């Protein structure tokens, strides 16, 4: 949503004039993080952990 | 404009029929009736001669600064004239808080038509129906 | 070990625009929020006395004791001075025009504890 | 134009004036909190010391 | 902060909100509100009732 | 015509003050504020230059073929203007989406007053109070 | 009001005098403050507020 | 006995480049955050006149007194002064080139309490 | 980080109004509140010699040790001294009169602890 | 009533030995840890000019803003100096070499408040 506003000075028997709560968007646009790890069948046999 | 009736005066009624009633502020003091024109943002002066400057009429008297209502176009309404009117005659601001004819100034059109005549320094009933700006 | 930054001083200043042929400046130390009142710079716009009076009134100026302190001539500035006074001890500077016209006057200094 | 209030303000209504009125300075009052007070029998009197 | 100097009210205000005459038919008020520089005035001690 | 907030671009709103709101077929895509002309039966399209082509301003984006509503005579309406206006400028439809001053301008009289001044590229605050059509 | 003062020596048997309260006004003049919106009845149906 | 480290209290600047023939450098306490100015160092690439300035406007300068301190001829530095100017005292310093052409000025100090 | 503002001194002075042919200005310590004395300015309104003394007695003065460190001649001031007295150090200064008629004197320091 | 003990300041030097002969030392505010500095001394091993700039950028000297404050002949010592420079307001000192051999310099001063 907009700011918030002061009221306007006006005459008597004057238009009240519009200034209306107006409204944008932030767009999200997930991005996809990715991490990857390859590891041999004999690395993985020989390896303490 | 005012109306004497006896002993008394009395203050002229400006506005006969319409709704183009806007808010500005005075850039000096005004009076019901006087003819003006925007001098800044959102602000309006009384108006000089020979056109260019007209935006409405003004509703109520006020002082320098103070929020004033004016009768813009669409608006019927009684004003002063410094000359003859009749019926169908074309007027614009005289510069002396008045109007005059199109005829009589060096401008080419108007701002307002005269429905009801007057004789100078009197009230005539007319029409707005346009506003003047500066075009260089 | 314990370690602080110091402001060197709070400032103190009069002035007077066109200031007339024979008319002064009163650099009042009352006038200071310390009491107290010791002036570095006089600029001058033409020729100037600059006179140290005690008053014998503990708030206006009745002239007890008056010292013209020194002349200057033509349009400039005396800095690094130090004309001092105080409320308590009635001390006034006053600055003279001496110039065969009216000038500006600027004095400045630091305020100094009464 | 129509009636509106900078034309009629003194013929149609009178400006409000307010039915409070607000107060000037208090001066503090304390002198019989202060000192000893003495409610005298007389307008003369003597205290011995 | 509510209970300083024998105040009892803090009236906490925005920046924007003193008429520094930019806005369309507000006429500016006399001082400058703020506290930055000389002239600046940053509060105001006051009895409410009055 | 679009307003900043920190970050944010906000849309500005077209329409001021007025009830001149009236419907129309766009003859091709129209954008917010634009000022527009009749291109056919009940049908506008954004006006060229130099006048003879201003019936109001578009009060919302369309694709072609999209019924409109148009803001026209009697509205005070937000505009993005091509240069410098001070207030009591007269402006008219600048060909680019745009309005421009009389002035400025190959033509004489104006659609709409300056009520509030603006730069090149900024939103003024404007009255319409003219249509222009063809004359030949 | 005016300011509290204070009261006057006097003898006894004399004319108490008069320092009676005086008064004066504070002047306030209210400005018309106004505010606008506008809303489409197809724009109030289909919005999530 | 409490023992005590004193560092010096804020380094003040002002500069401009390329100052036209006839133009100035405007020294305003108001950039100090102490909002008063002790003015030690005039450096100059050219010709300059140094005057002292009292405003009759709390926030720019609309000139009430005008002193002429000094004229420097060639390029060079001025240290040492005491030139003194505050916010609240409404002073400013101008620096004004007077060589034929365009010069740097950069003139340094420090705080002062207001 | 911690930053101070330094306001310098107390201010001290003495001060004389039509002090006879012969006679003299006592500048005495035990006036100020801190009991020691630097004095910086001393305006004299003619010829003046100014004596530093130490007392035998505690209280008052009953010379000891006298020296004359200058004698002054005109009406006129000297500033930036720094001639110095205490009360536990019973040290007195004596501006005398060499006018050969009546004179203001006003002498003008600060206070330093004793 | 309260007694403190004042050492002043934190020292601050930069140094080169053997600049060539037109190169130059560049005095940086920067590693100073209060961010700005007072240069007091200069130490020149033969004959130098002593340059003040402004930088563009807020961390590396782009000039913008430069004057030759004076030039030492032969071999020697300034001292009582001001020079000034801090950061924030990016400005830098240069001592470059006009001796035309190789020589030392040694600037020292003090850190102030940037
Ligand atoms: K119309
Ligand atoms: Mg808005
Ligand atoms: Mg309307
Ligand atoms: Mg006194
Ligand atoms: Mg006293
Ligand atoms: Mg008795
Ligand atoms: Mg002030
Ligand atoms: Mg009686
Ligand atoms: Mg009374
Ligand atoms: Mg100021
Ligand atoms: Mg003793
Ligand atoms: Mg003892
Ligand atoms: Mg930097
Ligand atoms: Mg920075």
């Amino acid at each position: 949503a907009s700011d918030e506003e002061f009221a306007r000075p006006t005459g008597q028997g004057a238009e009240i004039r519009d200034d209306g709560e107006t409204y944008t968007t932030v767009a999200w646009n997930a991005t996809k993080l990715t991490e990857g790890s390859r590891v041999t069948d004999e690395m993985r046999d020989q390896a303490m952990v | 404009a005012t109306e004497t009736q006896g002993e008394h005066t009395f203050p002229v009624e400006v506005l006969i029929s319409g709704e183009e009633l806007r808010g500005y502020t005075a850039g000096e003091a005004l009076s019901a009736g006087e003819p003006v024109y925007l001098s800044g943002d959102y602000e309006v002066s009384a108006s000089s001669a020979d056109g260019g400057e007209f935006l409405g009429v003004n509703l109520y008297d006020v002082a320098s600064g103070e929020p004033v209502a004016l009768a813009g176009d669409d608006c019927e309404v009684r004003v002063e004239v410094s000359e003859q009117v009749t019926a169908n005659d074309e007027i614009l601001p005289d510069g002396l808080g008045t109007f005059e004819t199109v005829a009589t100034s060096a401008a080419s059109a108007g701002v307002a038509i005269v429905q009801e005549g007057a004789a100078s320094g009197e009230v005539c009933e007319a029409y707005i129906f346009a506003v003047q700006g500066t075009t260089a | 070990t314990d370690t602080i930054v110091n402001v060197q001083g709070s400032f103190f200043s009069a002035s007077a625009s066109g200031v007339a042929d024979t008319e002064s400046l009163l650099i009042d130390p009352q006038d200071a929020k310390f009491g107290a009142i010791e002036i570095h710079n006089i600029a001058h716009g033409g020729s100037v006395d600059v006179e140290l009076l005690t008053s014998s009134d503990d708030t206006e100026l009745v002239e007890d004791a008056a010292v013209t302190l020194d002349s200057f001539t033509g349009e400039g500035i005396s800095q690094g001075n130090q004309i001092e006074a105080s409320d308590n001890t009635n001390t006034y500077i006053r600055i003279t025009n001496t110039s065969g016209g009216a000038i500006d006057i600027i004095a400045t200094g630091r305020e100094v504890s009464q | 134009f129509a009636a509106s209030d900078p034309e009629y303000v003194d013929t149609l209504f009178r400006e409000q004036l307010l039915e409070v009125v607000m107060e000037g300075r208090e001066l503090r009052k304390v002198a019989r909190e202060a000192s000893n007070v003495i409610n005298a029998n007389t307008r003369v009197g003597d205290v011995p010391i | 902060v509510g209970d300083i100097a024998g105040l009892d009210m803090h009236a906490a205000m925005s920046s924007a909100t003193y008429d520094d005459g930019t806005d369309i038919g507000w006429s500016g008020g006399s001082e400058t509100w703020g506290f930055s520089s000389d002239g600046d005035k940053g509060a105001v001690v006051y009895d409410r009732d009055n």
